[PDB]
């Protein structure tokens, strides 16, 4: 009796999502989590809440995996993903009751992909990537929803003119951003007395600057700079920026493993512009006051990037709070009932799949479940997505009017990376342990 | 559940540095209302909007209320 | 209302006055903590 596992493995991966959903869109419902030594934390943040899951069970321990493959891929809707993924499986329940196999719910679902990408692209909106106004909005716009949302106005146009490291210290404040072409760490000079080289030839340990008590003594007398308290995070990036290279012993220490600058000083960070060595590569100087605000601002802008490169591999936009998802619903009703085969009732119970993201969105919103999604489906039959779920409002109003967008690459891989995996749950037969 | 109301008061003691019971009172009878609205079939996310716009009605109604030195 | 004796009491006249920065910071404080417990909505315990 096979169905022993494959029963087994939805139930584990429905577990995930049926507590996970209730976190989904910034208007979300939080957590309360124990943690093993025995204090507790309140976040909403879905990445946080599978990383302390700590699961056993396989087909669950995939949907951790699930979350991280989006966060490299697109970076936004980490939640959103492991959603699908639960409710396609709480779908195939009701495929397999009726004498289905699950090879053959696989190849129906590729068709599916195969419609669903194209749904989303009669819908979506093409742009310009060199329109920075674009970019600034296309990113402004979803940057509104994170944690420091007041300063992401002027967090958002530094990550345009860089496009890329991040440098941050405590004081200051965050309005405050400076581009550098060059390279800038985290450390001090000391114990030197020069702060200030003209003509610096750089080496990773003739050359003025050294990036690794008697040793400190007779640096001095050469008059050269010594800069040590160096993590290796560093040396993968200022080898690419001015062209440096690792020396592991004195002897290996020549004219070869050196590098170049026209200035590196300390205006406490190390400003050093003037790379002149073939590259990309840019860093950006930022401020803050307290250590929790400078940690925030380095995620608005990390994430920021995220939506630089969504609209690079994808230039195209498209309607936020599920409006797209309401024409990925429909449409797919519309394909199946030309198909034959098991086809047409495995991408029918592919569309009822996604009528639970508005519909959670609708219960965390605080409207209705139902009235929320029945009403969206005639407005993009006889209309478009315009109109969907506005969270910031509780009620139905036209997203695009309402300033909230996303690119065509957040809902597409959150669909490819579910689907795929779904399919590998129906491609297990048993699972076995070895030693 | 409770140390919730623990960093409630030092919030409060740092700043007015008074009247730290009656806060932790004041919440104490919101929550068992709430969850009453919760058993008649109401979401959590339409009281708390609600809250936030009667606390904003409180001080407005509180300022047309003020005495001047 | 005459905490002493138990009975209302014109406070214009008796002089029960109190800051602004209390009543106000007050409700806003036990309005947002009671929306962080009513906004919790699981329990997970490792």
């Amino acid at each position: 009796k096979p169905a022993q596992i494959r029963f087994s493995n939805i139930s584990a991966a429905k577990a995930v999502a049926d507590a996970i959903r209730t976190s989904l869109g910034p208007k979300g419902m939080d957590k309360m989590i124990q943690d093993g030594k025995g204090d507790v934390t309140i976040t909403n943040d879905g990445a946080t809440i599978l990383k302390q899951m700590q699961v056993l069970h396989p087909a669950a321990r995939m949907l951790v995996e699930l979350s991280k493959a989006q966060d490299i891929e697109a970076g936004d809707g980490t939640t959103s993903v492991v959603i699908i993924a639960g409710s396609l499986l709480d779908s195939c329940t009701k495929l397999l009751q009726k004498g289905i196999h699950p090879t053959i719910i696989s190849e129906s679902f590729q068709k599916a992909l195969e419609k669903g990408i194209e749904i989303l692209t009669d819908m979506s909106r093409p742009v310009e990537l060199s329109d920075r106004e674009t970019l600034l909005n296309s990113a402004t716009t979803s940057l509104n929803s994170k944690v420091v949302s007041q300063y992401s106005s002027l967090l958002s146009p530094m990550s345009v003119n860089a496009v890329i490291k991040i440098v941050k210290k405590l004081g200051g404040t965050i309005d405050d951003c400076e581009l550098v072409e060059g390279l800038v760490l985290t450390q001090k000079v000391s114990n030197s007395g020069i702060t200030r080289v003209e003509k610096a030839k750089i080496g990773l340990i003739g050359c003025n600057v050294l990036l690794i008590d008697l040793a400190l003594h007779f640096l001095n007398k050469m008059k050269i700079m010594v800069i040590k308290d160096i993590e290796r995070e560093d040396i993968e990036f200022i080898c690419k920026t001015i062209g440096t290279k690792p020396v592991a012993h004195i002897d290996q220490f020549t004219a070869d493993m050196l590098g170049s600058a026209e200035l590196a000083e300390e205006v406490k960070l190390l400003k050093i512009t003037g790379c002149a060595s073939p590259g990309k590569t840019v860093t950006i100087v930022v401020r803050g006051s307290n250590k929790l605000v400078i940690e925030e601002a380095e995620r608005s802008i990390h994430d920021a990037l995220c939506v630089i490169r969504c609209l690079v591999k994808k230039r195209a936009l498209i309607a936020g709070g599920g409006a797209p998802e309401i024409e990925l619903a429909l449409r797919l009703t519309e394909y199946s009932r030309t198909l034959s085969g098991m086809e047409s009732y495995c991408v029918r119970a592919f569309a009822d799949a996604m009528e639970v993201i508005p519909s959670t969105l609708a219960e965390n919103a605080g409207l209705n479940p139902i009235s929320t999604v029945t009403e969206l489906r005639n407005r993009h039959a006889q209309g478009e997505k315009t109109a969907g779920i506005n969270v910031r409002k509780g009620g139905i109003s036209n997203i695009l009017e309402e300033l909230v967008v996303q690119p065509l690459l957040v809902s597409v891989s959150a669909l490819t990376l579910a689907t795929e995996t779904v399919r590998s749950i129906l491609k297990i037969d048993d699972v076995v342990n070895t030693r | 559940a409770a140390k919730v109301l623990c960093e409630l008061a030092d919030l409060q003691d740092k700043e007015v540095g008074d009247g730290t019971t009656s806060v932790v009172i004041i919440a104490a009878e919101l929550l068992k209302n709430a969850d009453e609205l919760v058993k008649q079939k109401i979401h959590p996310t339409s009281v708390i909007s609600g809250y936030r716009l009667a606390c904003k009605e409180a001080v407005r109604y509180i300022n047309e209320n003020l005495i001047v030195n | 209302l005459d905490l002493s004796n138990g009975k209302p009491r014109d406070n214009k006249q008796a002089g029960v006055f109190e800051p602004t920065i209390v009543k106000v910071k007050s409700l806003k404080f036990a309005t947002e903590a009671a929306i962080t417990i009513l906004r919790i909505d699981d329990l997970i315990k490792l």
